């Protein structure tokens, strides 16, 4: 929704499902996944950052 | 009595196993000289195996045909000395460990070096926490009906749930 | 004749590369020098142009990536079969695949998400799997 | 054998049995029609387990019926 | 000098031109044995295979069989000798039917089937020489 | 002067701000845990010094005062073991009859019963007996009093403290450059002339002054009370001139060339000594005294800074031949630009060394009474074949290491390791091909003698009373050797030892040392060992030539020495990297080693173990039963595995019931390292992701997010416990077996 | 031979490209990413499945996928 706002996450094959990140950009120029969320743990990959869809981001 | 067992008190065998530990020790000890440091220990050996016996004795056990104390575990409180009791203290220490622990968890996880306060204890804090266990059921308890004990189905899973 | 230097080596192709598709692998080196072989030891890159043949595409592949981030050097891999026949493999269009190139057409791209694929049950007895 | 060690070292050797074979007079004249690879990562699974299954129930039928009927007892 | 150097002037192949694998000698020597000397029908190459590798298998048999101590030894490992010869002309025979499927060089359905008929003549009779030869000696 | 001493002073500031930062050595690991497998990394890459800096200075500065370290351990090791038989052991009743008496020195204190394990050894003494054979080297020495061992626990310890010091000194105060470190010619004569020469000139001197005169005053009968100190040795000649009226003459005849005159105390009768049961002291003397001559001349041979001497560069590039192209050019930079060269070099040869000395120890037993201490033989000997095994495998390993990292092709063009790369193919099919062919003839003699005992066909069967497989060339060996003393040896009065042939020496009608008779049964598990040996081979080998490209991953060395795989393409590439072939070498080694103590064992107990009558009739510990029951399997799992395992699974209630318990604990660690060794990281992945489920319904949920062991580490991890398990399981099954006496 | 994949999660990172050892991967023009371009398989007939693709990519869930199939020569790695 905005920058530095909590999402809980709704992707199912996400690692961090049902989990709540900070939105660190997001790109109001199109793009299908534009909201770059950034999450506490590190995924299997190290990661702890993944774009989104606003569709699958429940906001508060 | 229960499944057959005669009291430890008057088993033959279970005298008979005294005796020959007892004369087992004995012989052991007649290949030294009276007074002699393995003499003295040996000795002593002799006095903790009867003390042992006497004790298991005079306890209450209940032994088998082999002449060894059976336990009896079906929560008859005759014999809870033998399981019921221990297990409570056992569900107490170890209670008090785990919630100890929990604690520590929920304490040092709100800060951003969360991680790096695991592999280095804070020993302050540590004992702080490690203090508090003696009340751990009460606590815990109280978390229950609190609704702080346990998380919402708001947490992580996996694609099929 | 262009080869780069090289004492042989027991690694080298085999009755296959005879049979079936054997790989060649050209480039250019400004100096002489000495590169690990993707088979044998060590071998020395004459100045000017070097040919080199290969029994796998991996290898030749994995002696380009030698080249380019050791000795900077651009280079090219062909296919040659039997019959004569000669394709051309590595650079398909001139510019490298990590560059992007205008006229490209996407390949194996499905339009949704990875977890979104239709489960087996759906797709049964039919020559297919979930993905295709 | 089967359950510890995986293909990869298989494979490799396999490569070295292969130019062996390939380059030995007398032997050039006959070749494989089937290329010889390495038992594959699943396979492999499954015949170490198979193996082990088999030597396992063998050993302990041999075991139930001997000393049964060794000792009448 | 430089004893070792790639096989057929072709630095990339995988073999090597050390002393064994190409000199005279072994040249020579692999050029005339029956698989590959020239001028010989597939027949002929069958034949002197045959003949070699018959009467060589008589002998392990004959001294290591289970009869060995019998005086009947020979016989026996003539005769387990010729059911090995039988069992290798068949193996023999079903590689020729799976391999050159789709006379001349011996790698050829026709030339095949001349070898193994010439190997199998030639095995039967190094069989019945060596026996022939260890009755009496 | 080229060879020169350099050093940067106050290298590394000394402070612990470090010691609270776990990690810091390694750049990846320094930003701290993110989940558990940080934790397995940080114990993993802690010695790997290579991997933490580019430089090569850094990495020597660092191993060298490792290696004080090291030897700061070894010494504190050697402090406790002294102080243990000086303050907890009966060494001077077993002194006075070492017969009788039962080695101990560890005593065990009496808390939940485990007190039974002070066994009643003797000398009105109760202890666990040892095995270690350290009662017998302090005898060898003339120790004869435990103010001496007090004394001697209290030096170790002060070297230790010195070797640590030396570490910190030389890391963070005077660190050496790297010019000092690549000195190998400076480094050999030093190592050559003064701690291999001088030592054992020193040692000699201590023999012929000190464990000389006391060891024959021993075995004369002389209470060791009325024994004058060492000390009273060196300064009254004629008391030593009693012993060896070659004193006398003092040093006048060693300066005149006279040596003969020393031949009361420096002898070549070789052999053993009857009463000690051990070899000759003044053999021994003699021995170390010619080997400190030729190790001394032998250090003067490479140039330091005097033009004479051999440059090792000139010497390597100066051998080239025909076959070989460029010959050993580049070795001497290998060899000096690169620690995993070395130590491949140095384990390889070390674990060589352990192997020859476990050999060569018990055929001629150097220390006095160790030769009836049976289960002192049989633990040296097991112990040194087990680290002979580790550290061969560690230098083909480290090989494989320097292979991966330290080989450069520009600098290795055309020489040896750029030609045995080049014909690597051939040299594993061959080396499989002759693996295949040693393990189908000598394990299927074994088969096939098994299946006819089974059938009745015992005259078909390999076996002396069969068909027979005499090792004809160990034999006409051992003939010889036995022929040797007067002919090819004249001044030698007996032969080197006695298992070549001879007469029996046995002391205290126990048979310390008799001949030993080669039969079939020993050509078939000598045959077994070489076939494990060529196996072993085959594999570390395949893994070093390997380690950089294959057919199947051309590209292998830029994926690092140890990974996991390269994916399940290709068919499947589990366990590709030399890591891996290490890993399976280390399964074999522990095979071959296992079956060659099994072997030792057994024929030690049925061939040469036992006892003497006064007639001279022998009776060995299993009756000779190794003839015609070694070649079978059945043969092997009965009357050895089956009949000699009596011993610990009866020895419940005894002094060697830890042996049993520690019998049980072997088996189970082996059986649990199964459950890493077959499975894979996924299934214990997924197990994790619902136990952590489970922890974080309760709000209980680590910050240091649980992870399982990587692949690589489930291998190592199943590796380790593997080998634990084995080697516990015959360490107990040997003591309890040979402490049962 | 082996069914590589790319779904539209897809970053354009080129990181999957660059390791593949085959050069089975490329990169197209596209514009539903911000760097406008994404993956492609053109050429799934080298494949080998080493799955070092899978292994270099940033985005949640691998976007791109390789599902092993019919093994030949090519991608059963075989110099023979
Ligand atoms: C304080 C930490 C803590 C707490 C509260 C729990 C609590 C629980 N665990 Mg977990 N667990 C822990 C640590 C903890 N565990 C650790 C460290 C490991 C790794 C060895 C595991 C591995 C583990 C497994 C594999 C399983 C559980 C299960 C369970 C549940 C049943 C009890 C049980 O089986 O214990 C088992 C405990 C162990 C096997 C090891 C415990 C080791 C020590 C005693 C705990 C750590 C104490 C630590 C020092 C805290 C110090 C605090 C101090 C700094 C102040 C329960 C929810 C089970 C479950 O899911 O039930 C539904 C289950 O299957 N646990
Ligand atoms: C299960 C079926 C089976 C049967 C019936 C036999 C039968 C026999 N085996 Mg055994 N064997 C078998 C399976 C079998 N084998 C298997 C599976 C193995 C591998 C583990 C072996 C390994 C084996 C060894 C290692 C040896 C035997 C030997 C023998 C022979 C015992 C010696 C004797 O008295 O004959 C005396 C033998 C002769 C007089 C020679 C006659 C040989 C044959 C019968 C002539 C006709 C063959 C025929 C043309 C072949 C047709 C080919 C094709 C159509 C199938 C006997 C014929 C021994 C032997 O042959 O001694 C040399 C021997 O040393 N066998
Ligand atoms: C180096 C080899 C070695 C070995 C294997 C042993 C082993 C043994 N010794 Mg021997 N000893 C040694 C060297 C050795 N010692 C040396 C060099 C000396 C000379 C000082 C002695 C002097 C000695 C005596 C005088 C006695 C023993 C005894 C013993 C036994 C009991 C030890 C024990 O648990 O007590 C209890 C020990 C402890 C509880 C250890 C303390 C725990 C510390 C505080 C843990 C700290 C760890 C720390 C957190 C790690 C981080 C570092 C930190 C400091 C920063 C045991 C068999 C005793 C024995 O056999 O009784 C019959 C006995 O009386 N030893
Ligand atoms: C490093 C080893 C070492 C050490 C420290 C000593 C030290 C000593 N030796 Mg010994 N010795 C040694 C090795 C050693 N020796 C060896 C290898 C041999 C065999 C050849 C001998 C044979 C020997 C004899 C035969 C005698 C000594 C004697 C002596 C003492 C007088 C020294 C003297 O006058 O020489 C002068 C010093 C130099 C030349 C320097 C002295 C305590 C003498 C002794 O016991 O009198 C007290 C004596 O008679 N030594
Ligand atoms: C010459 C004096 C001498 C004497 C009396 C001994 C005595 C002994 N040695 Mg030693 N040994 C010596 C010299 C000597 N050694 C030398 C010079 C070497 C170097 C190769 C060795 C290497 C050696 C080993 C590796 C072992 C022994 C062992 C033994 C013991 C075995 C029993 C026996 O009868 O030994 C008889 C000894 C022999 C028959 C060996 C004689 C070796 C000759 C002298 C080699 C000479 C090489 C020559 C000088 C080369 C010069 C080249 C140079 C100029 C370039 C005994 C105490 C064994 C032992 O103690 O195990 C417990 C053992 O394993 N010795
Ligand atoms: C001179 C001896 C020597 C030296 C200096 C080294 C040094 C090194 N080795 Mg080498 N190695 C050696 C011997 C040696 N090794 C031997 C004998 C073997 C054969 C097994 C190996 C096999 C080997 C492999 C396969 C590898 C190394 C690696 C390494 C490096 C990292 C080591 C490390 O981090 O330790 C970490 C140490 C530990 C984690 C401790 C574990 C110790 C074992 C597993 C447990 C011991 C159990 C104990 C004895 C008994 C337990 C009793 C039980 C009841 C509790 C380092 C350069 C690694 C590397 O990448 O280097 C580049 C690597 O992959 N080495
Ligand atoms: C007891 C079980 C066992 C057996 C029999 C083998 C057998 C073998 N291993 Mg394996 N291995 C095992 C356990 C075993 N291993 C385990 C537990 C591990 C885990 C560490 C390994 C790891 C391992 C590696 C890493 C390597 C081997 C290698 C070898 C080979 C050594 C060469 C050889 O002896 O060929 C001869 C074959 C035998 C002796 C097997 C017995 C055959 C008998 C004698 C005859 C059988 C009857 C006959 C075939 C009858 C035919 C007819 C019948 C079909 C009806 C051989 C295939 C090496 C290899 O393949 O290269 C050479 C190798 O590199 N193994
Ligand atoms: C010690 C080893 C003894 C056997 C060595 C065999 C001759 C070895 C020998 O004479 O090598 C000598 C040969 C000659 O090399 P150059 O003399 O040109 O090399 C000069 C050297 O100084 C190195 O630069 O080297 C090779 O060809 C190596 C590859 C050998 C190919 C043959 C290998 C056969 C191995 C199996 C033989 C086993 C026999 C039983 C072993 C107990
Ligand atoms: C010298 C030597 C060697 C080798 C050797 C060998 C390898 C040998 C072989 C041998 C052989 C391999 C022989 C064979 C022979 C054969 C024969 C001799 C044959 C004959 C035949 C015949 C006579 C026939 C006849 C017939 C027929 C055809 C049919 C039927 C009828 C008849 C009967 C007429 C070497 C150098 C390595 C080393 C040293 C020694
Ligand atoms: C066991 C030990 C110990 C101890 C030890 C000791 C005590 C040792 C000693 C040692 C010694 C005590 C040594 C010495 C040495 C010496 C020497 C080595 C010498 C040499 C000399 C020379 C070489 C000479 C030469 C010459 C002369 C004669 C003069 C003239 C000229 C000339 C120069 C030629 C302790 C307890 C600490 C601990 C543990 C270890
Ligand atoms: C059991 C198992 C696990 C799970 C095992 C784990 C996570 C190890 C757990 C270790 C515990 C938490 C430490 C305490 C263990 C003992 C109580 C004592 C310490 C032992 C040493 C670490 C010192 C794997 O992750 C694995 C991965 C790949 C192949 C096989 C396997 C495998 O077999
Ligand atoms: S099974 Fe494990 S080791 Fe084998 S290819 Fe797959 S991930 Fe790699
Ligand atoms: S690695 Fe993944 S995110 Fe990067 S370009 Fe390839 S498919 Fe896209």
């Amino acid at each position: 929704m905005d920058k530095g706002s909590k999402v809980r996450n709704l992707r199912k094959e996400s690692y961090w499902f049902n989990e709540i990140g900070t939105v660190v950009t997001i790109d109001k120029s199109g793009i299908k996944y534009p909201a770059l969320v950034r999450f506490t743990k590190v995924n299997y990959s190290g990661t702890n950052s993944t774009n989104f869809s606003l569709d699958e981001l429940q906001e508060v | 009595d229960v499944a057959g067992l005669i009291p430890c008190n008057e088993s033959p065998v279970f005298t008979k196993r005294l005796n020959a530990s007892v004369v087992k020790l004995e012989n052991r000890v007649k290949k030294y000289e009276a007074g002699s440091p393995p003499a003295l220990a040996l000795e002593q050996q002799i006095e903790r195996t009867k003390q042992r016996f006497d004790r298991y004795s005079k306890s209450g056990l209940l032994c088998g045909k082999d002449g060894l104390p059976h336990l009896i575990t079906d929560g008859r409180w005759s014999h809870s000395i033998e399981f019921v009791i221990p297990g409570l203290m056992f569900l107490y220490i170890t209670g008090w460990i785990g919630w100890v622990g929990r604690k520590y968890i929920r304490t040092v996880g709100g800060d951003t070096n969360a991680t790096e306060k695991e592999i280095i204890i804070d020993v302050p804090l540590a004992l702080k926490i490690m203090s508090t266990g003696f009340i751990w059921p009460i606590s815990a308890w109280q978390e229950y009906i609190s609704g702080t004990l346990l998380a919402d189905v708001s947490e992580i899973t996996v694609s099929p749930r | 004749p262009y080869s780069p230097i090289f004492g042989g080596s027991t690694g080298g192709w085999l009755r296959a590369a005879e049979v079936e598709e054997k790989y060649a692998i050209t480039w250019t080196s400004p100096k002489e020098q000495i590169f690990e072989m993707p088979t044998g030891g060590a071998a020395v890159m004459l100045i000017g142009e070097n040919l080199l043949y290969l029994a796998r595409k991996e290898q030749c592949l994995a002696l380009g990536t030698q080249l380019k981030s050791f000795k900077i050097s651009d280079y090219k891999i062909y296919r040659i079969f039997p019959s004569g026949e000669v394709q051309f493999l590595h650079p398909k269009d001139g510019v490298f695949p990590e560059k992007v190139n205008p006229g490209r057409l996407p390949v194996g791209n499905r339009s949704f998400s990875i977890g979104k694929n239709p489960n087996p049950v759906s797709v049964k007895f039919s020559g297919q799997g979930t993905y295709e | 054998m089967f359950l510890i060690s995986w293909r990869g070292y298989w494979q490799e050797l396999i490569e070295t049995l292969v130019w062996a074979h390939e380059r030995t007079p007398l032997a050039n004249l006959i070749s494989w029609k089937d290329k010889p690879v390495a038992l594959s990562i699943v396979q492999a699974r499954l015949v170490g387990l198979a193996h082990f299954t088999v030597g396992y129930i063998l050993t302990y039928a041999a075991f139930v019926i001997a000393s049964t009927a060794g000792k009448f007892g | 000098a430089n004893f070792i150097k790639p096989y057929n002037n072709d630095p990339f192949v995988g073999h090597l031109s050390t002393p064994v694998t190409t000199s005279a000698a072994t040249k020579a020597f692999l050029g005339n044995l029956p698989a590959y000397r020239a001028g010989l029908s597939p027949l002929l190459r069958g034949l002197e295979v045959g003949m070699a590798h018959g009467y060589l298998l008589v002998g392990p048999f004959d001294k290591l069989g289970p009869l060995r101590n019998s005086e009947i030894a020979l016989l026996s490992g003539f005769l387990s000798a010729v059911g090995l010869i039988t069992i290798l002309t068949l193996c023999l025979t079903i590689y020729g039917k799976v391999s050159f499927q789709e006379n001349k060089d011996l790698l050829t359905e026709d030339g095949w089937s001349q070898f193994t008929s010439g190997f199998l003549v030639g095995a039967f009779g190094g069989a019945g020489f060596a026996y022939l030869t260890l009755l009496n000696l | 002067t080229k060879v020169k001493i350099l050093v940067e002073r106050d290298a590394t500031a000394t402070s612990f701000e470090k010691w609270a930062k776990p990690g810091h050595f390694s750049r990846t690991l320094a930003k701290g845990p993110k989940t558990t497998t940080w934790i397995w990394n940080l114990h993993a890459d802690a010695h790997d010094f290579d991997s933490q800096t580019n430089s090569l200075e850094d990495v020597s500065r660092k191993i060298f005062s490792a290696h004080f370290g090291q030897l700061a351990v070894i010494f504190l090791w050697l402090s406790g073991m002294h102080f243990h038989g000086a303050y907890f052991s009966n060494y001077l009743a077993w002194l006075n009859n070492p017969t009788s008496i039962k080695p101990s020195a560890q005593v065990v204190w009496p808390i939940v019963g485990q007190e039974i394990l002070n066994a009643d050894v003797g000398g009105n003494f109760q202890g666990v007996q040892i095995t270690s054979g350290f009662f017998q080297l302090w005898r060898a020495e003339g120790i004869t009093s435990e103010i001496q061992l007090y004394w001697t626990a209290i030096g170790a310890l002060v070297m230790s403290g010195l070797m640590l010091f030396a570490g910190w000194f030389h890391y963070h105060k005077a660190a050496p450059k790297l010019e000092w470190f690549q000195n190998a010619e400076s480094m050999l004569n030093h190592h050559l002339s003064i701690l291999l020469g001088l030592g054992c000139l020193s040692w000699a001197g201590h023999q012929i002054h000190v464990a000389l005169p006391i060891n024959k005053l021993l075995d004369a009968g002389v209470a060791p009370q009325e024994i004058p100190l060492p000390h009273e040795f060196l300064v009254n000649r004629d008391l030593i001139a009693q012993l060896y009226p070659s004193f006398s003459k003092g040093l006048v005849p060693f300066f005149s060339g006279n040596w003969s005159e020393y031949s009361d105390f420096l002898t070549f009768k070789g052999g053993v000594n009857p009463v000690t049961g051990g070899l000759w002291l003044t053999d021994t003397a003699h021995h170390h005294l010619a080997l400190a001559v030729l190790f001394i001349f032998a250090g003067h041979m490479y140039r330091t800074n005097w033009g004479i001497g051999h440059s090792m560069k000139e010497m390597l590039e100066a051998h080239k031949g025909p076959f070989t192209g460029e010959g050993h050019a580049g070795l001497y930079e290998i060899l000096t630009t690169s620690w995993h060269a070395q130590l491949a070099i140095n384990l390889a040869m070390i674990g060589s060394l352990s192997i020859i000395v476990a050999h060569h120890m018990y055929a001629m037993p150097p220390y006095p009474y160790i030769a009836t201490d049976y289960a002192t033989q049989l633990s040296l000997f097991t112990h040194h074949v087990w680290i002979g095994g580790f550290c061969i495998v560690g230098g083909a390993a480290h090989g494989a290491i320097f292979m991966v990292r330290d080989y450069n092709p520009a600098k290795n063009y055309n020489n040896l390791l750029d030609r045995v790369i080049r014909h690597r193919d051939s040299i594993i099919s061959h080396l499989n091909w002759v693996s295949i062919f040693l393990g189908f003839h000598s394990f299927g003699l074994y088969i096939h003698n098994d299946t006819m005992r089974a059938l009745g066909r015992s005259q078909d069967m390999f076996s002396d009373t069969a068909i027979q497989l005499q090792p004809i060339f160990a034999q006409w060996i051992q003939n010889l050797h036995l022929l040797a003393p007067g002919n090819t040896a004249p001044n030698a009065l007996t032969t080197a030892s006695y298992v070549f042939g001879g007469d029996v020496v046995s002391v205290g009608s126990k048979i310390a040392i008799m001949p030993i008779k080669l039969g079939t049964a020993d050509f078939m598990v000598h045959h077994i060992h070489a076939f494990t040996i060529h196996v072993t081979a085959l594999i570390l080998l395949k893994g070093v030539l390997y380690a950089r490209s294959s057919k199947l991953i051309p590209d292998k060395a830029n994926l690092g020495f140890r990974f996991p795989c390269d994916g399940p393409g290709r068919g499947g590439t589990c366990q590709v990297s030399a890591w891996d072939h290490v890993f399976l070498g280390l399964f074999w080694m522990y095979n071959s080693l296992s079956i060659v103590l099994f072997h030792f064992s057994w024929k030690m107990q049925s061939d040469v173990w036992g006892s003497v009558t006064p007639t001279g009739a022998v009776s060995h510990i299993t009756g000779g039963n190794f003839a015609q029951s070694a070649i079978t399997i059945n043969g092997w799992l009965r009357d050895f595995l089956w009949s000699q395992a009596s011993q610990v699974i009866q020895s419940y209630g005894s002094a060697l019931s830890a042996y049993g318990l520690i019998f049980l604990g072997a088996h189970f660690i082996w059986a649990f390292s199964l459950m890493f060794l077959f499975s894979g990281r996924g299934y214990w992945q997924e197990l994790i992701e619902s136990i952590v489920w489970a922890h974080n319904k309760i709000k209980v949920a680590p910050a240091i997010q649980p992870r399982a062991l990587s692949i690589t580490q489930g291998r190592a991890v199943g590796l380790a416990h593997y080998l634990l398990g084995g080697i516990g399981t015959t360490w107990a099954f040997f003591l309890a077996r040979i402490i049962s006496v | 031979s082996h069914a590589v994949k790319i779904y539209d999660t897809c970053i354009g990172c080129t990181q999957c490209v660059r390791a593949c050892p085959t050069d089975v991967l490329e990169m197209v023009p596209w514009d539903g990413c911000k760097a406008g371009q994404i993956a492609s398989a053109p050429r799934t007939e080298d494949c080998v499945g080493c799955k070092r693709c899978e292994s270099a990519c940033p985005t949640d869930f691998l976007s791109v996928r390789v599902y092993l199939g019919g093994e030949t020569t090519r991608s059963m790695g075989l110099a023979y």
